[PDB]
């Protein structure tokens, strides 16, 4: 019953290193039971295993390091057992490199069994700089929609919420078109109705994660 | 040859029991147990299936796993429409010591009805005016199948100028969403005096507009 998060910095260079950390929120990063481990995948693709680490191999059994060979020139990975967290760097980053990269708990038995899994960082290869977006409010029978529209950005992704997240019943949040512009855009709607519009206040709440960016916009009309 | 394979297609009915191979060779399947893995769109891969047979506490009971020789093979009893997903297989590898996959598997459940896509249009807002751009966008929601046009018209003046329109993705519930950008100049927006966004299915189009005033 543990938890996993990723992070990292989103956007590498080509030929760069990328880097990223798992942090382990629900147990102690320690068992003699479980390896740690990362798993990838480019857009539309399939799963690809990276490499996995124990944690801990004192006096009893070992520190068994495994690697896909494809990578094992490219790749290191590491535990800071006092930080409750292991690490992930991959060398000398092509384009054919950009994937949602996992963190996995592995079991030492049944040839790997990946039982726990973090949400996944996406990770853009690319020369291009990073661009923050631009949120534009939308303003509107029986139902009312309502919305933002989060305006060039560059890479994916961006989440958006609601009143600090308070509000999620009625929101949807639409995948992003790829504009001519090598730019994202993406819009937020929530459908409520009335009588309401005048009383509640309708923040979105908009992270762009890749250029450290965060940004409320309250609706309304003008 | 240190190397799993699967079938990239699988399909069916809701009720039905639909079986999902996996192949490999003796330095993998052969020698190892096999674990499998089903992933819903925008989400993570789950343990479905471990050690070939044995299920993860939430794993309903229908999923069930078999090996035998160097194949094994997932098998989803009473097909629901949830299931509609990628499934992956995974074992290990003596030669190469390490985690390797299959390259998936499509399960699409089909029967499923046709749904009308529900429609939102919005216009610029009194900021991306007052700072000199203009966009219009279109939200179209909640159709099956994922297949449909956005034609834009400026009276009927049919526009087709900066249109970015995305490609429809594959929503929770399993039906589809996509959404149409027009974009254009400020002055180009209180020129003309309404625009529309009309966007076909099957043979049933839909339409809202709306103007500035």
């Amino acid at each position: 019953q543990v938890q996993l998060q990723e992070s990292g910095p989103r956007l590498v260079k080509p030929s760069d290193t990328l880097s990223l950390t798992c942090t382990v929120s629900g147990g102690s990063i320690t068992s003699d039971s479980h390896y740690w481990g990362w798993v990838r995948q480019s857009p539309g693709k399939g799963l690809e295993w990276i490499a996995s680490t124990s944690d801990s191999g004192s006096t009893y059994h070992n520190r068994p390091i495994y690697y896909n060979p494809s990578l094992k020139s490219r790749v290191t990975i590491s535990v800071a057992t006092s930080k409750n967290q292991f690490s992930l760097k991959l060398r000398s980053v092509t384009a054919a490199d950009t994937a949602m990269y996992y963190c996995v708990r592995q079991w030492r038995y049944s040839s790997g069994s990946l039982d726990c899994w973090g949400q996944g960082i996406l990770v853009t290869v690319s020369s291009a700089s990073t661009k923050g977006p631009s949120v534009f409010p939308l303003a509107p029978g029986g139902t009312a929609a309502l919305g933002c529209l989060v305006k060039d950005y560059f890479p994916e992704p961006v989440t958006v919420s609601w009143n600090s997240g308070a509000l999620t019943s009625g929101v949807h949040t639409f995948p992003a078109v790829l504009q001519s512009s090598g730019l994202y855009s993406l819009s937020s709607v929530v459908t409520v109705p009335s009588s309401s519009l005048g009383t509640q206040t309708y923040i979105c709440n908009v992270n762009h994660k890749p250029s450290n960016t965060k940004v409320d916009k309250r609706v309304e009309p003008k | 040859q240190a190397v799993v394979t699967q079938p990239p297609s699988a399909s069916g009915t809701p009720g039905q029991r639909v079986t999902i191979s996996c192949s490999g060779s003796s330095s993998n399947i052969g020698s190892n147990t096999v674990n499998w893995y089903q992933q819903l769109p925008g989400l993570a891969p789950k343990l479905l299936i471990y050690s070939s047979n044995q299920r993860p506490s939430g794993v309903p009971d229908r999923f069930s796993g078999s090996k035998s020789g160097t194949s094994a093979s997932l098998a989803i009893s009473g097909l629901q429409s949830e299931d509609e997903a990628h499934y992956y297989c995974a074992t290990w590898d003596d030669s190469l010591n390490g985690v390797i996959f299959g390259g998936g598997t499509k399960l699409t459940v089909l029967g499923q009805p046709k749904a009308a896509p529900s429609v939102t249009l919005f216009p610029p807002s009194s900021e991306e005016l007052q700072a000199n751009k203009a966009t219009l966008v279109c939200l179209i929601s909640d159709f099956y199948p994922g297949a449909v046009t956005v034609a834009w018209k400026a009276d009927s003046s049919p526009v087709k100028a900066g249109v970015e329109t995305t490609t429809p993705s594959k929503q929770s519930n399993n039906k589809y969403a996509a959404s149409s950008y027009l974009s254009l100049t400020p002055e180009q927006w209180k020129s003309h005096r309404s625009y529309s966004c009309q966007v076909t299915h099957e043979g049933s189009t839909v339409e809202k507009t709306v103007a500035p005033t």
